[PDB]
């Protein structure tokens, strides 16, 4: 029911009415609160200025060129051995293993786990990754 | 309509019977609907006839002639209606050519204290009803708080100045009966700050809009939140405005806080992100070194040394992906923050200049109520709002005094006669007055009834200027104490040439401080001759009465020079300064609804006094002491039309008593 | 009272 752009709650009225200097007090508390928040902004944006400084140049000096490697059907002995060591470091994460080998999709890696399970004691290799 | 327009012009509902009518016509209002519409038409039509030509008496015979069937059927009903209207002064009031000359034989004797509009209005009605009337006036003139200054062609009202619209105003009837030159007031009012600079239109509209929003808020604060008592004391309008302004200042600060608090929350999101990015840059830098070392082991390699190059490559592309995803998140939080830093809420509620211009709008309100806002009742200060007249406010160019002087014609008026004591008993009254020129010359007036129209200022005077024997009851004296009697003064500046915009009727002047917001805050240009008229309102009114005319005219010229330039502002040919609080026959300007008072006190002021019996065990006496005046009419207080209507009311109440209803 | 206010809306 109050006019637009006027703010008048029972709570706020009572808090200004309750004492002879309650008005001037409540307004001082907010003035102190405002100074306290404005000093904290200056602090944290001087902290953030220092961190932005300690990233001067980004990670462009440490960026690796893009690999154009095309997926392949046949497993070389090289690829089989890269895979067994990838299972040892990266566990069950199939995407990472595919990335390491370079020319084997996530499907083929998922296949490899079943086909060679027997011959590359993959159960033992996974148990070895879990122990770490 | 035409008949419905007469009801409106007489402040009556056209399609319903009033409380007064119910009392005089119980048989009709208690009976069936058909007779009521007959009553209401006869009433409305009789009013129309009177209003169409108020310069000649409307007789009962003339009324019945111009009435057509089936309304002219009942002759007694038409006679009852006509008699009621005549008695209560709704027809045949003011100054009209009388058809049947007044009978030489006079019934009853009334003394009327004061020949102001209330006094004069009552006197005319009583004489008209065939009573013997004598007015006792302390001043050397009639009109009272209607006081017109006159030297040569210069004409300026020091009291009542404005007709507050003709729509339902009895002064509409009076203005046809008397030659008053009524001139519309043009509402355009440019302000001029302490220096002389007009307020910029954009700002002016903003402050005015805020003033109206602040008032509307006090009403909400009063009616909805019920904030009407504070420390067992009634809340003033001033208090309420202080409290409403403080909550607007609080919300400005609260708004800033919430805005800066969502900047720190965003900066602490960024801080947490930058830390992750700085740590991830070190782990990327370390892992690059490891990859270089691994790949600088030239082929041919065993498969473990090949895997080391491949594993580190995969690990470094993964970490480089994350840092790129985190530097995206970084970019959008910097967009969010650059926006917030340049979209802040208001710095302040009102600037120093804004508070000064707002103080002018408060000075205007202190002028209207003729009192500091700290005295006004929050709840009831505006209790008469529903009865305000419609139409443009007008001024009296030939001076308002033309009205009382006209009403005073053919009346027994003792001027320079100051009432000292009012005695009222079961058998009658004696009024004891003196000559104002020689206070030893004592006069005694014996009468059946006293009509008191003494201003509320005079009734308030302690010690009393007028003694009542026996003393007025506690219920009357308490009303007198509770009710507010305000102050408002006028400075009349008469020049040889118009040096101001002649198409602007009034222009404001903003005071330097709050304390002096009332001091010469407004200037009126309404008169044929070159006259500017400056108000002294609020706390300034009381204080400026202890300062000489020369200084006050001084401060006026200064203020005008600032606005128009020294070359354009000559010395004034004639100057008058009203001092209404010091005037012993006023003791102030007009009533206001004081904090602790209400409309009900105006009704208490209007209630007549009945003396006790002379011999004990003797029957209840008739009422002897009656009251009219601006302070006695709840629905039109502090006005001339109020005084006028209050007189007509008492004339009817006294005639009903002493000539019979 | 309110009636006397100048510059009314
Ligand atoms: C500055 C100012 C501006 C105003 N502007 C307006 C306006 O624009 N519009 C408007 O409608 N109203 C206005 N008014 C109000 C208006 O003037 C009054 O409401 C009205 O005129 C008062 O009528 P009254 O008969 O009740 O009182 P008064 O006119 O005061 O009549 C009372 C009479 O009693 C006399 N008296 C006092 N003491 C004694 C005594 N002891 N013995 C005998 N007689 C005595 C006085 O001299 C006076 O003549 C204004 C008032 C003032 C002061």
């Amino acid at each position: 029911k109050p006019p637009k752009g006027m703010f008048l709650s029972q709570e706020d009225v009572e808090a200004v009415s309750a004492n002879a200097t309650a008005a001037t007090t409540v307004l001082r508390q907010l003035d102190m609160e405002l100074v306290s928040v404005k000093r904290q902004i200056q602090n944290i944006k001087q902290t953030n200025s220092a961190l932005k400084e300690k990233l001067d140049g980004g990670i462009e000096p440490y960026r690796l060129p893009e690999v154009i490697q095309k997926c392949n059907a046949r497993w070389t002995t090289e690829e089989q051995l890269l895979a067994v060591q990838a299972i040892r470091k990266y566990g069950r994460d199939f995407q990472a293993i595919s990335d390491v080998i370079g020319n084997k999709s996530v499907v083929q890696v998922k296949n490899f786990f079943v086909n060679y399970r027997r011959r590359f004691n993959i159960d033992e290799v996974l148990q070895e990754w879990e122990a770490e | 309509s035409g008949v419905e327009g007469a009801a409106f012009q007489s402040r009556l509902p056209h399609d319903r019977m009033t409380s007064q009518e119910a009392a005089c016509f119980p048989d009709i209002i208690s009976g069936p609907q058909q007779t009521q519409k007959v009553f209401l038409f006869i009433r409305n039509r009789t009013l129309q006839l009177w209003l169409d030509n108020p310069k000649i008496q409307l007789t009962f015979e003339a009324t019945l002639q111009q009435l057509e069937a089936p309304y002219n059927s009942d002759t007694v009903l038409v006679h009852r209606v006509h008699s009621y209207l005549e008695r209560h002064g709704l027809i045949n009031f003011g100054i009209y050519k009388r058809i049947k000359p007044l009978p030489t034989k006079k019934t009853g004797k009334v003394i009327i204290i004061g020949s102001g509009v209330s006094g004069l209005a009552a006197a005319r009605q009583l004489q008209s009803f065939g009573m013997d009337v004598t007015l006792l006036e302390a001043r050397d003139r009639v009109g009272g708080r209607v006081a017109t200054f006159r030297k040569g062609n210069y004409v300026a009202d020091l009291g009542a100045m404005v007709v507050t619209g003709l729509g339902g105003n009895p002064m509409a009837v009076v203005s046809k009966q008397v030659n008053m030159e009524l001139a519309k007031i043009k509402q355009k009012c440019p302000l001029y700050e302490a220096n002389g600079q007009a307020v910029p239109k954009e700002k002016d509209e903003m402050v005015e809009q805020e003033f109206n929003r602040l008032l509307e808020a006090t009403s909400y604060l009063s009616h909805q939140l019920d904030f009407n008592v504070l420390n067992n004391k009634p809340v003033s309008l001033g208090q309420a405005l202080e409290v409403v302004i403080q909550l607007q200042e609080k919300h400005v600060k609260d708004e800033q806080i919430e805005h800066w608090k969502k900047i720190v929350k965003t900066q602490e999101e960024l801080k947490e992100l930058l830390n992750k990015m700085v740590n991830l840059k070190e782990k990327i830098k370390e892992l690059h070194q490891q990859y270089k070392e691994a790949s600088e082991v030239k082929p041919p390699r065993d498969i473990t040394a090949e895997f080391l190059v491949k594993s580190k490559h995969r690990d470094l592309t993964a970490l480089c992906k994350e840092y790129d995803e985190l530097a995206e998140t970084q970019g959008k939080l910097e967009e969010k923050l650059q926006e917030l830093e340049a979209n802040p809420p208001s710095d302040v509620y009102l600037s120093s200049r804004d508070r000064q211009i707002l103080d002018w709008h408060f000075a205007n309100l202190e002028f209207a109520n003729a009192t500091p806002l700290s005295t006004l009742s929050l709840k009831h200060w505006d209790q008469d709002d529903d009865f305000e007249f419609t139409g443009s406010h007008l001024t009296v160019r030939n001076g308002y005094s033309c009205v009382p002087v006209a009403l005073a014609e053919g009346l027994d008026i003792k001027l320079n006669t100051a009432v000292r004591q009012v005695r009222y008993t079961a058998s009658g009254c004696e009024v004891i007055a003196v000559n104002t020129r020689s206070t030893s010359q004592t006069f005694i007036y014996k009468c059946d009834a006293v009509l008191c129209t003494l201003p509320l200022g005079v009734l308030k005077q302690q010690p009393p200027a007028v003694q009542f024997v026996p003393p007025l009851p506690e219920w009357k004296t308490s009303a007198v104490q509770r009710m507010g009697f305000g102050n408002l003064n006028k400075v009349v500046l008469c020049f040889d040439r118009v040096f101001w915009d002649p198409s602007v009727n009034l222009f404001g002047h903003v005071g330097s401080t709050t304390a002096s917001r009332g001091e010469l805050f407004l200037f009126w240009n309404l008169y044929k001759a070159p006259i500017l008229l400056a108000l002294v309102a609020g706390e300034a009114a009381g204080i400026m009465e202890n300062i000489s005319d020369d200084v006050i005219v001084g401060r006026c010229l200064a203020i005008l020079k600032g606005i128009f330039g020294s070359s354009a502002v000559p010395q004034p040919k004639e100057t008058v300064v009203s001092r209404w609080r010091a005037d012993p026959w006023a003791r102030g300007s007009y009533s206001y609804v004081a904090a602790g008072s209400s409309g009900n006190d105006y009704d208490l002021m209007a209630q007549p006094i009945t003396p006790g019996p002379s011999i004990p065990g003797a029957p209840q006496p008739i009422p002897r002491l009656f009251f009219a005046g601006e302070h006695t009419i709840r629905n039109y207080p502090a006005t001339v039309h109020g005084a006028l209507l209050s007189g007509l009311r008492e004339a009817g109440r006294i005639a009903d008593q002493f000539l019979g209803a | 009272p309110r009636s006397f206010l100048v510059r009314r809306p």
